[PDB]
């Protein structure tokens, strides 16, 4: 389990972690993928984590989307990505409350 | 004037120049035993207070008012020097008074 | 050479000559 | 706490098993480990040219690779991998392939060998 | 101006003999880069080197009474004490090591310098010692307690030669600032900075009867009483080489060794060159090489001991040249 | 060796006796965050709670202030009460960064307007000047 | 075999290398050899060896030294000053894709001055400024909203070097000292207010 | 197994423990002391057998940077330094292979000061390379790299 | 490169540590003295 | 550099960077002047006075810092410190003549 991210997933450490989401309610919404259809969230905190998470996606896309090799393809792809992201926000701003 | 005053001509001047039978005294012995227990004196107490600052075993007046210093047993678990955390610090050199760095007076080849 | 030549002495020295252990003062107080 | 320790602490209540099954189920859900191209270290054999900068990245230079599984196998079971680069100073995709047929690697939409 | 020169011609200097090469001993396997002799005694003078060892002698014989390997990089200065017996001696490896001479075995390394140390001197009346290297500072040492008591901020630069008086200027510093200093141990300050050299003051050394402290950059050697901290002379150093050593005798007869090897000698106060010596080497050696870099008098002052690059240590035994100022 | 503690009349009280127990490199000044010794004393034996010096003596000495009160020295007001009467007869600015103000209280300069409080001669003229102006 | 483009390539490589380094040399001509490489130079590329022929006197001075040492003949070629082969030589008297490829590479190497850590720093540099401009830009973009500049980071207790004024050193109260400087700072700040405002 | 009569081991044991004690005050001690105020600025030290070389080395460069200030004036002298350096540096490599280091341009007083100082290194060098040798042959605690070391340099001295 | 040499060493005092160094331990408090 | 937060930010970053370079040469006074030089054209008088100060500090014997130090004074019409930094200079050094003569 050399670099790291092994580590992180090895049995111990998940382990740990659901011990901790039973207990207290430690979630790393990091940790995990963010769904894609929402309406399957019930708990609003979750929903506002989950919303939270997509937010700083989209600060970290547009961080870099501004690089000087700005004619690079990978620049054009996250335009799109970053486009994605914010849809997904807005999604997340659902108004059941 | 203020240079002047500031960097003054006798430095550059040697002083046995003009006379020889001048000769600068080897210091009087009693000034020197004198000495030797100022010195002797401070050097032991910065030792001693050296040794009580390390970790390892083995009355005043402000104002017109008087008062009365303590020093309050600490419990011997407790850091000793609670003050004191390692910490870095830049001083200011604080050279009010200016130094007059004096002196006298083929390039190819050097 | 010069420090060879007329009446002054080089002299090479490797070895030591007194002992390592011995002393190179003493300090001697009654008998 | 040492690199060589012999044994992890386990909480009072651990049953190994179950533990295993928690883990699977919250595999699926986790982040790592459900995804592709997983990170690796790896030397350049082909010692190619970048195809966008022309930078010439020689023989054995070192790089933080993505290793990626290729569905389609050699033969039947004996597996191939993509193996990505990038360039030095233009931040290109390089990769290869490993096709085991000649002892050797395949050049994958980045580079070319010389 | 006139009315000094005039002064000047109109006194004269004493006859001090000359000086003859006598004893040569190569021994060391390197440059001999310090020297010094027994206050109390007169029989050995001991000898730091590039060897790493440091390497006793007894003078009448000029035989290697014995060695001393308590270094790792190469000596550069040691010290024996009057008051103790004890050798002091400083390596560039950081370590200002202790001999008992008792037993020719180390003691008390002192620690503290951060980096090569340049020169010791043992407090002529204390039970402390005084060291400084390139760390641009002069720790001063309990010797009991082995730590450096007060530290001396003032210079700019790595520091030479820092000699000890047993009067108020109890320390004598000299920089490669071209400083020197003179320091109040007590007050944990300077109190008088001599700066008229032009260059790195790489010698100086204390006079035995007059309280004075000939100092030495690449060319003039300055020389003061310490007692206001002012200027007593000028010596004829004038077209001489890099003064490396300044050792001064009991008779007045400041000495200076050059990396030239043009061992100079010097009536003292009248600040008159009165010989220069041409150096010597061996056979094998080249003449680029031949330098005195450490050097001083036996306690009497009638042996001078040079140590050059040579890998040799030359002990020297004894009408005067013209006057002639600017 | 150490300097003493420059505690004001209002500050430590109105008793003919106080005893206080000095605590060497006890905290940190609050200004300059560097060691320095507490003095802490009780005013009256049963009257409750302490007074911990809050600076360090130097520092106390640059702004020219009690070590307890933080108030001038001599006039018993706030730092920047009594320099804004100075400059409206220029004003210290404390710098605020983890290095610099150890250095700050290091330097001896007595910062700003210190120094027209230490001296009678400033001071009260300071306060004459004042007067003139009110009226 | 030697060819001359590549010849020429060795020849640069050694005033950018080092005559005693032969395997970059090596490296940089695909085909030849790092022992082979330091032979040829020795050879022909050295300007100071004296490839070229010489008067009848030399000549007859070479041939007594080959009566006179039995065909020692490096040590007959350095009495001479004379490369080896040559000598001997003298006594006995009395593909393009390829050049194209390697020469980019070469020329490549020869000019860059570079590798990992320095192509790296300035690389890295770049990115921090372009990542500047671009925080610059959001904000710009979000004026009429009020909005701070982010501060870098601290490590461990650093000074942000703007405020505070760093580790100030005096002015130095000197003897003729005058009160117009304070008016003068005042004034040219008083300008710089107005370029903020602006 | 069922024999009691712990009593010299027991003794064995506090007697350890006493030996400990201050070790441990040592110790540990200075382990809290750190965690509550962590060191300011370590000296280290070259008695170490690794650092030695390295450290002698810059020794030796400051002293030859001392020694050509001492002999001549210059204007902006901080980059000649380097240059100087770079110099010495030159002269011990020609040195290590046994080329004559002339150069035109350097003047005989810098140059003989330089060449003294290659000397000195060549005796140091030469003379602990020896003493190396010396211990490999005897068997005394010698380095990997350093017999390695020993092996590369007296097979240099051989063919100079 | 940062393979860099060097121009100046260094000396600046801080407050003192504290720590029981292993060498700084107390040993051989008797000096010695000559005779006169 | 459009706005005032932007410059400052730009100027923090310059002063950070000179710093930067200082700590580990500090002995170079090349660096020091072109600091001294910047923080002019940032027009923060303060700020260069100190920095050419700091300067002198590390290397007192440096004719160049003192003569570029007293062109700054000079520069901003600010004669009386000019002449007291020149006299100052005069002070330290008196058997440079270029201090004099300046
Ligand atoms: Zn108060």
């Amino acid at each position: 389990m050399s670099r790291n991210v092994d580590k992180a997933n090895s049995v111990l450490v998940r382990f740990q972690e659901q011990q901790a989401e039973s207990a207290g309610g430690y979630k790393d919404y990091s940790r995990y993928q963010r769904p894609r259809n929402v309406s399957k969230v019930k708990s609003i905190k979750e929903a506002n984590e989950w919303k939270r998470q997509v937010s700083k996606e989209i600060k970290q896309k547009s961080t870099r989307i501004y690089d000087p090799s700005l004619n690079e393809m990978q620049i054009a792809e996250l335009n799109d990505e970053l486009n994605n992201l914010f849809k997904e926000w807005k999604r997340w701003q659902w108004h059941i409350d | 004037d203020q240079i002047a005053k500031n960097v003054k001509l006798d430095d550059f001047i040697p002083k046995r120049q003009s006379n020889f039978e001048l000769s600068v005294p080897l210091p009087t012995k009693a000034e020197i035993q004198e000495c030797t227990a100022r010195t002797k004196s401070y050097i032991q107490r910065l030792v001693n207070a050296k040794l009580a600052n390390s970790n390892n075993r083995a009355l005043l007046l402000n104002n017109s008012h008087h008062i009365e210093v303590v020093s309050k047993q600490m419990d011997p678990l407790l850091p000793r020097f609670v003050g004191k955390k390692a910490r870095k610090v830049v001083a200011p050199t604080e050279n009010d008074e200016v130094v007059p760095v004096l002196h006298m007076d083929d390039p190819n080849e050097w | 050479g010069k420090e060879v030549e007329v009446l002054m002495e080089t002299k090479n020295t490797q070895s030591p000559q007194t002992p390592l252990v011995e002393p190179v003062t003493e300090r001697t107080k009654l008998q | 706490s040492e690199r060589k320790a012999i044994n992890k602490y386990y909480p009072p209540d651990y049953n190994p098993l179950e533990a295993e099954k928690l883990s699977r189920k919250m595999a699926k859900k986790l982040k790592t480990m459900n995804k592709s191209h997983a990170s690796i270290r790896l030397m350049t054999p082909f010692s190619m040219r970048c195809l966008e900068c022309n930078e010439y990245i020689p023989k054995s230079r070192k790089f933080n690779g993505k290793k990626e599984l290729l569905k389609e196998k050699y033969l039947d079971s004996i597996k191939i991998y993509r193996l990505t680069i990038s360039c030095p100073r233009c931040a290109n995709s390089i990769a290869f392939r490993t096709d085991p047929g000649n002892s050797d690697y395949v050049m994958e939409v980045g580079g070319v060998r010389n | 101006i006139v009315n000094r020169y005039e002064k000047l011609l109109s006194q004269r200097p004493e006859w001090h003999a000359p000086w003859k090469l006598s004893r040569v001993i190569n021994g060391h396997l390197g440059w001999v880069r310090c020297v010094a002799i027994d206050p109390v005694d007169n029989e050995w003078f001991i000898t730091g080197s590039n060897d790493t060892t440091m390497k006793v002698w007894d003078l009448a014989t000029g035989k290697l009474k014995t060695t001393l390997a308590g270094h790792v990089m190469t000596v550069r200065d040691v010290a024996v004490s009057d008051r103790h017996p004890y050798l002091f001696s400083v390596s560039e490896d950081k370590t200002v090591k202790c001999w008992d001479l008792e037993k020719n075995q180390i003691i008390r390394d002192y620690y503290g310098h951060l980096s090569g140390v340049r020169t010791v001197s043992i407090h002529p009346t204390l039970d402390l010692i005084a060291t400084a290297g390139r760390d641009s500072v002069i720790k001063l040492w309990d010797m009991r307690t082995r730590i450096p008591v007060i530290t001396l901020v003032g210079h700019k630069g790595p520091i030479n030669q820092v000699q000890c008086t047993p009067v108020d200027p109890q320390v004598v510093s000299s920089s490669t600032d071209a400083t020197v200093r003179l320091w109040d141990v007590v007050a944990g300050k300077t109190m008088k900075v001599l700066t008229h050299h032009k260059r790195s003051v790489r010698a100086t050394a204390l006079h035995p009867k007059e309280f004075s402290v000939a100092s030495a950059c690449t060319d003039d050697i300055r020389s003061w009483g310490l007692a206001e901290g002012s200027l007593l002379t000028n010596f004829e150093s004038e077209k001489t080489g890099i003064i490396n050593t300044l050792s001064i005798n009991q008779d007045d007869v400041l000495f200076a060794g050059g990396d030239n090897g043009v061992l100079s000698f010097y009536d003292y106060k009248s600040g008159h060159k009165y010989q220069s010596l041409a150096t010597r080497e061996m056979v094998g050696s080249l003449e680029g090489e031949r330098s005195v870099l450490c050097s001083t008098f036996d306690k009497t002052g009638l042996r001078l001991i040079t140590g050059e690059a040579d890998k040799s240590i030359k002990i020297w035994k004894q009408p005067g040249l013209a006057w002639n100022p600017n | 060796n150490e300097p003493p503690p420059n505690i004001c009349e209002q500050c430590l009280g109105d008793e003919a006796n106080i005893r206080m127990t000095k605590i060497p490199q006890g905290s940190e000044c609050k200004i300059c965050t560097l060691p320095f010794t507490l003095y802490h004393f009780k005013t009256s034996k049963r009257s409750n709670n302490i007074i911990k010096t809050l600076i360090c003596v130097r520092c106390a000495t640059q702004r020219n202030i009690c070590q307890c009160c933080m108030l001038d020295s001599r006039w018993h007001i706030p730092i920047q009460l009594r320099d804004h009467l100075i400059s409206l007869v220029v004003m210290t600015e404390e710098a605020k960064n983890d290095m610099m103000k150890r250095f700050l209280s290091l330097k001896n300069v007595k910062l700003g307007g210190a120094q027209i409080t230490s001296d009678p001669s400033e001071a009260d003229n300071i306060v004459d000047k004042l007067k003139n102006i009110l009226l | 075999v030697w060819t001359n483009v590549e010849d020429q390539i060795l020849k640069a490589a050694v005033q950018k290398y080092g005559t005693h380094q032969w395997s970059k040399v090596a490296s940089l001509l695909q085909k030849k050899t790092a022992r082979q490489s330091e032979l040829r130079w020795n050879e022909y590329l050295n300007p100071k060896l004296n490839f070229t022929e010489f008067s009848k006197e030399e000549d007859a001075q070479l041939l007594d030294l080959a009566r006179e040492l039995p065909n020692q003949w490096r040590t007959i070629a350095d009495m001479m000053a004379r490369p080896a082969q040559v000598c001997v030589e003298r006594y006995n008297r009395l593909l393009e894709d390829e050049e194209k490829e390697m020469l980019a590479e070469a020329r490549a190497r020869l000019l860059n001055t570079q590798g990992k850590k320095a192509t790296r720093k300035i690389r890295e540099r770049m990115l921090e400024e372009s990542k500047r401009i671009a925080e610059l830009q959001k904000r710009r973009e979000l004026k009429q909203a009020g909005i701070n500049v982010a501060i870098k980071k601290p490590k461990k207790k650093y000074g942000t070097d703007i405020d505070y004024n760093e580790d100030i050193v005096y002015e130095q109260a000197p003897m003729p000292g005058i009160y117009d400087t304070s008016t003068e700072d005042r004034q040219i700040k008083k300008k710089f207010e107005q370029f903020e405002r602006k | 197994p069922g024999c009691g009569f712990w009593q010299p081991a027991w003794r064995v044991w506090l007697n350890f423990l006493r030996g400990t004690i201050p070790l441990l005050e040592r110790y540990i001690g200075n382990l809290i002391t750190r965690q509550f105020e962590g060191r300011s600025n370590e000296i280290v030290k070259t008695t170490t057998k690794q650092r030695l070389d390295a450290y002698y080395d810059l020794e030796l460069r400051n002293s030859v940077m001392d020694d050509i200030l001492e002999m001549m004036p210059e204007s902006i002298r901080q980059k000649k330094a380097r240059t100087i350096l770079q110099h010495l540096s030159e002269a011990w490599r020609c040195w290590k292979a046994n080329i004559p280091w002339d150069v035109p341009g350097m003047p005989a007083p810098i140059k003989k000061i330089i060449e003294r100082y290659i000397k000195s290194k060549a005796d140091a060098w030469v003379s602990a390379a020896h003493y190396n040798r010396e211990r490999i042959k005897r068997g005394a605690h010698v380095e990997k790299t350093m017999v390695k070391k020993n092996l590369g340099r007296l097979t240099r001295l051989w063919i100079k | 490169p940062q393979l860099e040499a060097r121009s100046g060493a260094k000396a600046a005092a801080y407050t003192p540590t504290g720590i029981e160094h292993a060498r700084l331990l107390p040993g051989h408090t008797t000096l010695k003295y000559r005779k006169f | 550099i459009l706005d005032l937060e932007e410059l400052r930010e730009y100027q923090r970053r310059k002063r950070t960077e000179y710093e930067g370079y200082l700590k580990r040469n500090r002995l170079d006074m090349g660096q020091w002047i072109r600091y001294a030089q910047f923080e002019i054209e940032q027009h923060d008088m303060r700020r260069a006075r100190s920095i050419f100060e700091r300067a002198l500090l590390v290397d007192s014997s440096f004719i160049p810092l003192w003569i570029r130090y007293i062109d700054a004074e000079l520069k901003v019409k600010c004669i009386n410190h000019a002449r007291n930094l020149m006299n100052r200079a005069i002070s330290t050094l008196p058997r440079v003549d270029k201090l004099w003569y300046k």
